[PDB]
């Protein structure tokens, strides 16, 4: 009875032609205990994208994370207006709210993110068809306004302004505060390092309700290539490929008994052009793998995995490493064997390739 | 012919298909059991003897389900026993087909509770899986090997219980009775239990399989089971001829077998089937009702060795075909992984060690050189023995290889060691080498051959009949074509097997011929057993009795028709047939329109070269071995009285 | 001394050092002309290594 | 082990000269692409070393936007046999689709 | 602790412009059969002495409809059947196997010595 097994069922239903729109249906469970020092940890995530204006590239993305962890009904909602300006700059108007137990507070931000690669050499991109590791830096300039409606909000504002005006290492220890718990151990495990922030301003002004605290700060996410927020900067924002609303409804309930994960999404960018007429199920982001490896190495598990890639009619998978167990004339199925070994590889922190090159 | 491909089916579908086929096979077994009922339980006369039941009557009487006793009494009891066991097989096969339908449709919902079990996760039989497996094979065939070993251990145990109680054969160590088969049934339980546990706790690894390998694992296990069949055929031949099996196989000769199609009591033309029917005409042999199938003694027919030969050759033909099919399906998998590029990514000796084309060429060259050497040696020996016995070029039998017995260290394998056994062994090695040329070509030269990598060509479609007349001709170069050539080459080793087991003198083509010294082999070689006539005269001697049977004659004609029909598709005629079929279509069109106003709009179909080769090899094998069945079903006809010198 | 005796019982085990083709040939030689022919094979190859 | 890496019909990996443009006037616009079709490379000196060593096999199609005839070094004493340099040799694949029905 | 959300995961169980290189075609015709019957862009051109390889394959680009049946079939044995992508790159196959640096792994003591 004391057997640790990781059951799973992934499904990728693609759309034909240039459309990269894919439907991801992932069920999973494992009787291994979670790594949360507070249990049980249950969470739901709703991530809905609507193209607000195709001409200006503005896409309204709404993210609602609800969670209960040791009986704490946390809930973070955020609605942003992400929009490219250049190939290396994005703007994001947005609003949002965060509620923990009884406490709650809103925010409204006007952020701007500039992702600059450390090199744009033509040799690398003309020699490597699949450039995974692209070192770079990502400068975030965030202007966030919070209405100070609660006693705790004003107390925190006072404490933070006192710390900035009195402590000379706030810009450096803010990372220690901010990457709570193992997060600081994660940025070092993914090749990331966050530079000292540049708090350009802390002010408070009258607003529609009362005193609103405005913070203008800057930081820089530094990726060594393994970071998907840098190497895949254009790949992770397919607004150009976004024609209809996209959805991602996920959730995980993780008690001492085990973890159960359910995900249902439909969104673009699942299939990217690999050249030679071969579309490819996109390169797997490496940050999820190397970050989940900080928890997946804690118990030996028997993998029971099944990946069902439902190709559009007419398309065939020419390469599959590991190879597809079965095929219902469009529904290629990976189950057991080298696929199970790869599922163990990536469930424990591996970043190995799983090539799926399909073409018509 | 590809509808049930491995890729098209998943593991549960295969489980269900095998289960439903086991049920169908149990129905077939019940049919054979009922066919074996010589006297019905109600008293009336029963079915005649069929080869389908004369093949299993030895085993059935071994288990006491059948009886060699000849009185109507206790033969009625044997018939009732056979009916009961056939009904058991029928019902269990119904249940097996139900399970097979459920697995094929994946509707594994209990009809009582409705709980839908999971093929991926399922406790076996309830608590036993918890005690032993602790949870199923989450995935993987490697984790399934141990569970299957435990299942086979339970099968062995169940057979032990059944024979101990139901069939009344207690477990006794002595290996001269069926009792040991009970004893060992328990032994092989523990073994196949313990090993299973081991393979459950310590799984084995051959990473080529386990991944996308229903075809790959199927190929390996089909080759393995083909060698299992060959070993079973050899074991059956040896054991069924041993004294311990004589009560069940040698006592066939004491019985008289009324077989369907055998000579029937003939009647004059002026015959009327009324009452006694004597006044109108005269039946051939009196005391038997007109048109009745006349008795045939097993002593003359040699039914002991006939049934032994039928079983042995069944297993040998099935095993050789399974080896060839396993190599072919493994070649299909090899070609698939070569096309998709996994070939170089396999990290196992079964693929890596032959990755180099140099080693493949050296392997096939060694096989070809050994085949040339052995074939040349055996054929020179045989043709020289024929030159001597026929006294051609002034020769005489004294110059033949009568001295070339198997060495004293190898005469244990052979009852009467002579040049016949030497030629048998070396012909078997040579035929194995010949078929291995094609099997190795499938194994290695599946996607590219050294000629083709030099010629700048690659084998992609695994069934393409050719690439055209380029380079003088590219006929029959797919792995499917090599499989067909392997089958047509193993035809000869399989023949040698048939002719050896049916008593032929394969060391010379003309043994027993009434010419020169052909009948002197028994004196010069000092043979004890009088071997059936030689390779060319064996046809004649066996057809003395094939021709005496209407049924065997019908088989002869039909198999010969089937065989020669194969050339219409195997010969380089496909284009001629296509042109002629266009002419046929036009002829039908205009002839019909003139003769009948209705238009045709139909074309005569012509097989593609791939389908042509498929059907041609099927017909070639079918005719050849439907006739080998006549060779093995005429009778052994090898007596233990050597023929004196011709002079 | 272990290699040669293992060879006289298991010649292909002795030629295991040699290429897979040689190992297969020695196995076939065990199958046909067991010991004398295959013992000849192993002694030839091992003495050649010397 | 060499026949099973890449296409089995090309012992030396083949590189078609797909695109070349006279506008840049340097002929660096020559853009070699392997038969696999995933690397739009350029005729660098390392590619020259590979070509002379025989590891690769540069080829030219006839049906295309003309690469460079007499503008990329050409030998016309016989039928044209284009060369990146006299020691190099770009064997032109011939493609007769227009001349024949 | 006990307060939770709820969820159920039933996992446990409990443009193209295809061409033919006349230099390399062997005239097998495995691509002709794939061409749609009415299109029939692919045709046979004969020089002489069929056994000497005179017969060859040609795609009439006017007749071709970029249906990809000829090339996607993976039927060309010689690699003559090529696809020129809209930007331009010659594809001799739907997917060529990756290039590898190979060596025979012979172990030291146990399995394949030397
Ligand atoms: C996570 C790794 C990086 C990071 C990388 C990025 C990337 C990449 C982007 C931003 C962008 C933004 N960043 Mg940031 N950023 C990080 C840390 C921060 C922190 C912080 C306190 O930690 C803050 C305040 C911000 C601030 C902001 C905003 C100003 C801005 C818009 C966010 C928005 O869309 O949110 C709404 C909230 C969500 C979308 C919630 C879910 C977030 C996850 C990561 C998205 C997963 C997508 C999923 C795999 C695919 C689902 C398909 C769905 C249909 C969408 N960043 C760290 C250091 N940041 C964006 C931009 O350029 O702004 C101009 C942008 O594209
Ligand atoms: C020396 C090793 C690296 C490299 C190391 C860095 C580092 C480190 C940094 C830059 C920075 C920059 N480099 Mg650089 N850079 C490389 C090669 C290149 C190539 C190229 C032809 O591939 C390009 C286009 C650039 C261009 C640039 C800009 C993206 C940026 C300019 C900042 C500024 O204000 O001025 N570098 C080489 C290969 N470069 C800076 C930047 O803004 O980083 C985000 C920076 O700090
Ligand atoms: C503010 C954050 C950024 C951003 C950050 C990232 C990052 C970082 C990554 C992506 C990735 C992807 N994003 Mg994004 N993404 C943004 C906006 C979008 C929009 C859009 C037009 O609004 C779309 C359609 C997408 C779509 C996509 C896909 C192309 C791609 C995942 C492919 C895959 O198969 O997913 C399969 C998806 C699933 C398996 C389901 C995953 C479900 C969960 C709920 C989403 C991740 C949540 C994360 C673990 C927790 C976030 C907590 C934060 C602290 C708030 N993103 C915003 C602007 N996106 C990834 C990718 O593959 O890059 C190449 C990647 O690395
Ligand atoms: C003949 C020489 C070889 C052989 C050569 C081939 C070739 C060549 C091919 C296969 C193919 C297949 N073979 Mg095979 N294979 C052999 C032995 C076997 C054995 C075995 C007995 O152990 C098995 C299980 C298989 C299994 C299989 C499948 C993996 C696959 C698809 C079969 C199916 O769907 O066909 C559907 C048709 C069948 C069910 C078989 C035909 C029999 C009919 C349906 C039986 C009932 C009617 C009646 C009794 C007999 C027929 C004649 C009557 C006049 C109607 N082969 C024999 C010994 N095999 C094909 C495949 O796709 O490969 C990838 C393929 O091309
Ligand atoms: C004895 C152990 C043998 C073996 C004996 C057989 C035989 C015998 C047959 C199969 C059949 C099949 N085998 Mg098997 N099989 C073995 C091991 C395997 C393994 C594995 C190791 O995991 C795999 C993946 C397979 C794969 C498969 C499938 C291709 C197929 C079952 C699907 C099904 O029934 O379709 C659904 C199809 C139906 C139920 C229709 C069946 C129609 C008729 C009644 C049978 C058709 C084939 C032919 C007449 C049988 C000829 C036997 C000859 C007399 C020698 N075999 C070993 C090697 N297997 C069957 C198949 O379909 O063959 C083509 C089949 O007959
Ligand atoms: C002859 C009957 C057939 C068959 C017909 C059925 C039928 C009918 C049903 C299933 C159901 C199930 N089958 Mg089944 N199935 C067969 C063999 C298999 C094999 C195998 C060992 O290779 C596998 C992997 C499975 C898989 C499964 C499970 C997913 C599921 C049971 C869940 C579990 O917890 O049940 C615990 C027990 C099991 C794992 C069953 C194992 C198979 C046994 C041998 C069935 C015997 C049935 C027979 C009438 C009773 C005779 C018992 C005597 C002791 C011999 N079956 C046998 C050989 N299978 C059942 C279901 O859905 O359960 C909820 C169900 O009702
Ligand atoms: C020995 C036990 C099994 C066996 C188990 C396996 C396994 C396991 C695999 C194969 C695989 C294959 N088998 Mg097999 N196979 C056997 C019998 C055969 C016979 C035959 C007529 O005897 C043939 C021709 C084949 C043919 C083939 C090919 C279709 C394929 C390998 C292709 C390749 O590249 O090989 C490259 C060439 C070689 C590796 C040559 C060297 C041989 C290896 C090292 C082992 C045997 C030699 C041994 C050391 C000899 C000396 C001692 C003696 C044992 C006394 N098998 C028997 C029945 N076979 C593979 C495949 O892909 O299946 C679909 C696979 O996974
Ligand atoms: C019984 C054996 C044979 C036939 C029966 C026959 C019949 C036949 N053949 Mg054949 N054939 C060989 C055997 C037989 N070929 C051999 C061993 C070779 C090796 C060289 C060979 C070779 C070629 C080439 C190269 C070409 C052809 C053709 C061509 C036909 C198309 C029209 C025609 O000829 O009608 C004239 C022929 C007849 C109509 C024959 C009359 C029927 C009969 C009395 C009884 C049929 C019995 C039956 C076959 C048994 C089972 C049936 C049922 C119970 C399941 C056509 C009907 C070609 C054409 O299409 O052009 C004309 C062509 O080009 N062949
Ligand atoms: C290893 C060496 C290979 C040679 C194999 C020995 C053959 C001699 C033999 O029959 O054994 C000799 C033994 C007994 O040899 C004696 O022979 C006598 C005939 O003179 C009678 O048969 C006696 O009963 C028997 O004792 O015979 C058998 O075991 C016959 C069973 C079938 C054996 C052949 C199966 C081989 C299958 C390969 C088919 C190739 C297809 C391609
Ligand atoms: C086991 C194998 C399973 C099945 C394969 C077995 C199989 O396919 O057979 C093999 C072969 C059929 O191959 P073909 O592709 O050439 O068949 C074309 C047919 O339409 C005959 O032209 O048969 C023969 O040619 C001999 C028997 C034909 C005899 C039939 C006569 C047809 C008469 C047609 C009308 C003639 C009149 C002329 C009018 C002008
Ligand atoms: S004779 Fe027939 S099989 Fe041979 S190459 Fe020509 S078309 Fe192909
Ligand atoms: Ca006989």
């Amino acid at each position: 009875n004391d057997v640790t097994t990781a059951h799973s069922d992934y499904e990728i239903v693609l759309e034909g032609g240039s459309s990269s729109w894919g439907k991801v249906k992932a069920r999973a469970k494992v009787n291994a205990p979670p790594a949360s020092p507070l249990l049980p940890a249950d969470c739901d995530v709703k991530l809905n994208v609507k193209p607000l204006d195709p001409a200006k590239g503005f896409v309204r993305i709404s993210a609602v994370f609800e969670s209960i962890v040791d009986s704490t009904k946390n809930k973070l909602t955020i609605e942003a207006d992400i929009a490219n300006e250049t190939k290396e700059r994005r703007i994001s108007v947005g609003e949002g709210m965060v509620s923990v137990g009884d406490f709650s507070h809103t925010f409204s931000f006007e952020g701007s993110v500039v992702n600059l690669f450390y090199y744009r050499s033509d040799a690398v991109r003309r020699n490597v068809p699949n450039p995974i590791y692209m070192q770079g830096r990502q400068f975030h300039d965030i202007l966030m306004k919070v209405p100070l409606d609660n006693n705790d909000l004003i107390d925190t504002w006072e404490g933070t302004v006192k710390a900035i005006g009195s402590t000379g290492a706030f810009n450096d220890w803010i990372r220690d505060f901010w990457f709570i718990g193992p997060a600081f151990t994660a940025l070092n495990e993914g090749g990331q390092r966050i530079s000292r922030i540049e708090v350009n301003g802390l002010n408070t002004e009258s607003g529609p309700k009362g005193p609103v605290g405005v913070s203008r700060w800057r930081f820089s996410h530094g990726g060594s290539g393994m970071v998907d927020s840098i190497s895949r900067w254009a790949e992770l924002f397919p607004s150009d490929k976004l024609n209809r609303p996209a959805q991602v409804e996920a959730g995980f309930r993780s008690d001492s008994q085990g973890i159960e994960v359910k995900v249902d999404g439909e969104f673009p960018g699942v299939s990217v052009d690999a050249g030679g007429g071969l579309r490819r199920i996109l390169n797997h982001p490496l940050i999820p793998l190397v970050h989940h490896g900080m928890v997946g190495k804690f118990n030996n598990f028997n993998v029971d995995a099944q990946l069902k890639v439902v190709l559009p009619k007419g398309y065939k998978i020419r390469y599959a490493a590991p190879q597809y167990r079965s095929q219902n004339l469009e529904e290629y199925r990976w189950s057991g064997g080298a696929y199970a070994r790869w599922v163990e590889h990536v469930c424990k922190g591996g970043v190995g390739q799983f090539e799926i090159l399909y073409a018509q | 012919y590809q509808i049930f491909d491995t890729e098209k089916l998943d593991d549960e579908q295969v489980v269900g298909g095998h289960l439903a086929l086991l049920g169908v096979l149990g129905f077939i077994m019940g049919i054979y059991y009922i066919s074996g009922i010589q006297v019905f339980p109600w008293g009336a006369p029963g079915f005649h003897d069929n080869w389908f039941y004369l093949t299993i009557k030895p085993r059935m009487v071994s288990l006491g389900i059948d009886t060699y006793s000849t009185k109507t009494a206790d033969l009625e009891a044997a018939g009732a026993r056979l009916l009961g066991w056939a009904a058991f097989h029928f019902l269990v096969g119904s249940v097996l087909i139900f399970g097979g339908w459920r697995h094929w449709t994946h509707n594994l919902t209990n009809p009582f509770t409705g709980r839908c079990g999971n093929f991926r996760d399922f406790r076996f039989l309830g608590k036993f899986g918890d005690v032993v497996f602790n949870g199923t094979s989450a995935k993987s065939y490697k984790e399934a090997l141990g569970p299957h070993a435990v299942y086979m251990s339970l099968l062995f145990l169940g057979w032990g219980i059944v024979m101990w109680a139901i069939l009344g054969f207690a477990p006794i160590p002595d290996f001269q009775t069926i009792n040991s088969e009970t004893f060992m049934s328990f032994v092989f339980a523990v073994i196949f239990f313990a090993l299973g546990i081991y393979w459950w706790n310590n799984p084995p690894n051959a990473a080529i399989h386990l991944n996308d390998d229903m075809k790959a694992a199927f190929s390996v296990h089909l080759t393995a089971i083909g060698y299992i069949n060959i070993a079973l055929g050899c074991i059956a031949f040896v054991a069924f001829q041993q004294p311990s099996f004589a009560p069940y196989y040698k006592e066939l000769d004491k019985l008289v077998f009324y077989l369907y199609g055998e000579p029937f009591n003939r009647v004059s033309f002026n015959f009327v089937e009324q009452g006694g029917k004597v006044i109108s005409g005269a039946k051939e042999f009196a005391d038997f009702p007109a048109y009745a199938i006349l008795p045939k003694s097993g002593e003359a027919f040699g039914m002991a060795r006939v049934v032994t030969n039928l079983i042995v050759f069944n297993h040998i033909i099935c095993g050789v075909l399974y080896v060839f099919a396993g190599v072919y399906h493994g070649g299909q998998y090899l070609l698939k992984i070569q096309l998709n590029g996994m070939y170089n990514q396999i990290k196992s000796i079964w693929i890596t060690k032959g990755r180099d084309q140099e080693v493949q060429v050296k392997i096939l060259g060694t096989v070809m050189a050994l085949c040339f050497a052995t074939m040349l040696s055996v054929y020179a020996v045989i043709v020289w023995n024929t030159i001597c016995e026929l006294n051609i070029f002034g020769t005489n039998i004294t110059m033949s290889f009568y001295w070339l017995k198997p060495l004293p260290i190898f005469q244990w394998m052979f009852a009467d060691p002579s040049i016949n056994d030497w030629v048998m062994a070396h012909v078997i090695t040579a035929g194995s080498l010949f078929s291995l040329i094609a099997l190795v070509r499938i194994a290695f030269f599946a996607h590219t051959s050294p000629l083709w990598d030099d010629l700048g060509l690659k084998k992609n479609s695994y069934s393409f009949p050719c690439l055209g007349p380029v380079y003088g001709g590219t006929c029959g170069v797919s792995i499917q074509d090599q499989l067909w050539f392997a089958m047509l080459w193993g035809i000869k080793g399989l023949s040698a097997v048939c002719w050896y087991i049916d008593g032929a003198w394969i060391a010379s083509m003309m043994y027993g011929v009434p010419a020169a010294d052909a009948k002197a082999w028994d004196s010069i070689a000092h043979l004890h057993h009088h071997y059936t006539s030689g390779i060319f005269y064996y046809f004649w001697t066996e057809t003395v009795t094939i021709f005496s049977s209407s049924h065997l004659s019908t088989i002869l004609m039909i198999g010969h028709l089937v065989w020669f029909i194969s050339f219409a598709v195997w010969f380089e005629d496909r284009g001629s047939r296509l042109e002629g079929a266009d002419i046929q279509t036009r002829t039908i069109r205009w002839l019909g329109k003139k003769f009948l106003n209705r238009d045709v709009n139909f074309r005569f179909p012509v097989l593609t070269i791939s389908d042509s080769k498929l059907a041609g090899t099927f017909l070639y094998f079918g005719g050849t071995f439907m006739l080998v069945f006549l060779f093995l079903a005429n009778g052994f006809y090898q007596t233990n009285s050597p023929l004196p010198p011709p002079v | 001394i272990r290699r040669l005796i293992l060879a006289f019982i298991l010649p292909p085990a002795a030629v295991m050092n040699k290429e897979a083709g040689t190992i297969m040939l020695t196995g076939i030689l065990t199958l046909w002309g067991w010991i004398p022919g295959v013992v000849a094979a192993l002694i030839m190859i091992s003495k050649e290594q010397s | 082990s060499g026949p099973w890496s890449g296409n089995a019909v090309h012992k030396a990996e083949k590189y078609f000269i797909t695109s070349a443009k006279r506008d840049r006037d340097g002929k660096l616009q020559i853009e070699l692409v392997p038969a696999s079709g995933r690397r739009k490379l350029s005729p660098t000196p390392e590619m020259i070393r590979r070509l002379i060593d025989g590891e690769i096999e540069i080829y030219i199609l006839t049906t295309q936007p003309d690469i460079a005839i007499d503008m990329n070094k050409e030998i016309i004493d016989m039928e044209n046999r284009y060369v990146i340099d006299f020691d190099k040799r770009g064997v032109k694949w011939t493609m007769r689709e227009i001349p024949v029905f | 602790e006990p307060v939770e959300n709820k969820n159920q995961a039933p996992a446990p169980g409990a443009k193209k412009h295809y061409f033919i290189i006349e230099n390399l075609c062997v005239g097998c015709g495995l691509c002709l059969d794939k061409c749609p019957p009415k299109v029939n862009a692919i045709g046979y051109k004969f020089y002489g002495d069929v056994q000497e390889g005179g017969f060859r394959c040609y795609i009439d680009q006017a007749a071709c409809i970029s249906c990809s049946a000829c090339f996607s079939g993976d039927e060309c044995p010689s690699g003559a059947l090529i696809e020129v992508l809209p930007d331009g790159e010659v594809l001799d196959f739907s997917y060529t196997p990756p290039e590898r640096l190979d060596f025979d792994l012979r172990f030291l003591h146990r399995f394949h010595r030397e």
